[PDB]
């Protein structure tokens, strides 16, 4: 019923290993770019 | 003569030094007038948060009377001989100079000596200047250019003495006391920190004797625990955006960290900055200007003006540009400007670098035109390089620059480096820092 059985699982292992690599890296890229906004500070100086 | 022989005919600047450490330097010419002054290694970089603005306050008091010439007596004397007395303070240097007839050099030196050593600092005068300074702070607030440049330093050198303005915060102006000032003075106005410079129709020997006569009493010791030394100032890739849509034009200043006064790289950097150049709506060249940034800006009406700059401090500096433009032109201006820095880093051509070299040659010589510009060059050079760099040396340094040197030096300071950005006005269109940073490579 599922001759592709063994191959999908082998591919699955590789997919997991690749995502284990890529996800943290892309997440680090996300945090890197967003840090500019995450640490920005604002000040309101209206004339009085 | 050729430009080369003319270079070797400039009188060599003569330098001497008194026992107390005071350096005396001069360049003699046959001008019937001269400029003589005192340059000092003192400025806001030497100030702390408590006394920031002290030096500027002193500048306000310097000509208000001395123990020997109270009140307007100093003033009357300068004016009656037709002389001019001026001064200026920056983050690292302070200068007091006089333009006078060459025959009046003795009185000029006496007055400077008197000013630098016997300033009255009368309590009532201090209170008057307090209000003058506050009003000057208000006026400076209306100068978008001065504001943006103070902002650039505030963010680029945040957390260091170089982040401070020369004038200081208004609360310091309201609280600085005579004690604070006399203290500042005893600490910074010492002979080893000063240079008596003069240019014009006078001889070094005469200047030296006048210096021995009038400046010998100047302290040259201080001690050991109170010798204001400078710590390096950290540069920070950052951005400060003061949005004010009520202002008609936006002002933007952007810069990467420069090498500092003493570095040989400043010559190549000056060549590169000359290539990009400067511009404003009144320039006659327009679409034909050699600088790509200048012609693009002129034909497409991208800005009212722009100027590249290389602001140097002891061990660091601000290398970049400033532009003034309409609220819808900021992104375009930043795009073209950064594209030009990148083109220089990777593809500067021999012909444009030669143009840059010629622009620099002309700027150097045309700047040293008159006794005041020359005297200032002497004073400042002695404080920064410790010697007067002759034109023949400048030529040699400029001559050594070629397209290869420009690409390498520009790559060193501009390529993939974090800039400091300051914006003021209708800046909704000023690019996000990440986008500006990506523009650096
Ligand atoms: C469209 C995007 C969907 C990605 C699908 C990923 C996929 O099919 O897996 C490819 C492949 C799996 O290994 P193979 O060498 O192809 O298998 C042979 C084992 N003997 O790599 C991955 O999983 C990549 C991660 C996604
Ligand atoms: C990039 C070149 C760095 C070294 C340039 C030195 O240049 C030399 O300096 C001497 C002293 O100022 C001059 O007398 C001499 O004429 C000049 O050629």
């Amino acid at each position: 019923a599922e001759p592709e059985h063994d191959h999908r699982k082998r591919m699955g292992l590789k997919m997991l290993l690749m995502m284990g690599l890529l996800l943290p890296l892309v997440y680090a890229m996300k945090r890197h770019k967003w840090s500019v906004l995450k640490s920005r500070k604002l000040a309101y100086r209206p004339p009085k | 003569a050729t430009y080369a022989q003319a270079l070797q005919s400039v009188p060599e600047t003569q330098v001497s030094q008194l026992d107390n450490g005071l350096r005396v330097a001069s360049e003699q010419s046959s001008q019937p007038t001269c400029t003589v002054g005192v340059w000092i290694d003192a400025g806001s970089r030497y100030e702390s948060e408590k006394n920031n603005g002290a030096g500027y306050f002193v500048e306000h008091l310097a000509f208000k009377g001395t123990k020997n010439r109270p009140g307007n007596a100093l003033e009357k004397e300068v004016e009656s001989m037709g002389a001019h007395l001026n001064a200026y303070s920056t983050r690292e240097h302070t200068a007091y100079y006089i333009k006078a007839l060459s025959k009046d050099l003795p009185k000029a030196v006496e007055l400077l000596a008197d000013i630098v050593q016997n300033c009255s600092l009368e309590d009532s005068q201090i209170e008057k200047e307090r209000d003058v300074i506050l009003q000057e702070l208000q006026e400076n607030d209306t100068s978008m250019r001065d504001v943006v440049f103070n902002y650039l330093h505030a963010t680029a050198f945040q957390g260091t003495p170089l982040a401070q303005s020369v004038e200081g915060p208004s609360e310091n102006v309201r609280k600085l006391s005579r004690a604070d000032l006399t203290e500042y003075l005893s600490r910074h106005y010492k002979a080893p920190r000063m240079v008596l410079a003069a240019a014009g129709g006078l001889e070094h020997r005469q200047l030296l004797d006048l210096a021995q006569k009038h400046f010998s009493g100047l302290s040259g010791t201080y001690d050991e625990d109170a010798v204001p030394t400078l710590s390096p100032c950290r540069f920070t890739g950052s951005q400060i955006c003061h949005r004010e849509d009520g202002l008609p034009l936006a002002h933007v200043a952007i810069a990467v960290e420069g090498p500092g006064w003493a570095h040989p790289d400043n010559v190549a950097l000056q060549v590169a900055n000359a290539i990009i150049g400067h511009y404003d709506c009144t320039y006659g060249g327009g679409a034909h200007l050699s600088s790509p940034l200048a012609s693009i800006a002129a034909t497409n009406k991208l800005c009212q003006s722009f100027q590249t700059f290389n602001i140097c401090y002891a061990d660091t500096g601000l290398l970049g540009a400033h532009f003034v433009c309409d609220h819808m032109s900021i992104d375009d201006m930043m795009f073209v400007l950064q594209g030009q820095w990148m083109r220089l880093c990777t593809s500067a051509t021999e012909s444009e670098v030669l143009r840059g070299k010629n622009l620099l040659r002309n700027a150097l010589v045309s700047h040293l035109d008159g006794t005041t510009p020359v005297c200032e060059d002497i004073g400042r050079s002695l404080l920064t390089y410790g010697r007067r760099i002759p034109l023949a040396e400048w030529e040699s340094r400029i001559a050594e620059v070629d397209a290869r040197v420009v690409r390498e030096v520009c790559s060193k300071y501009f390529y993939d480096q974090c800039p400091a950005v300051a914006g003021f006005g209708p800046i909704e269109q000023l690019p996000d820092y990440n986008r500006i940073r990506s523009g650096m490579f």
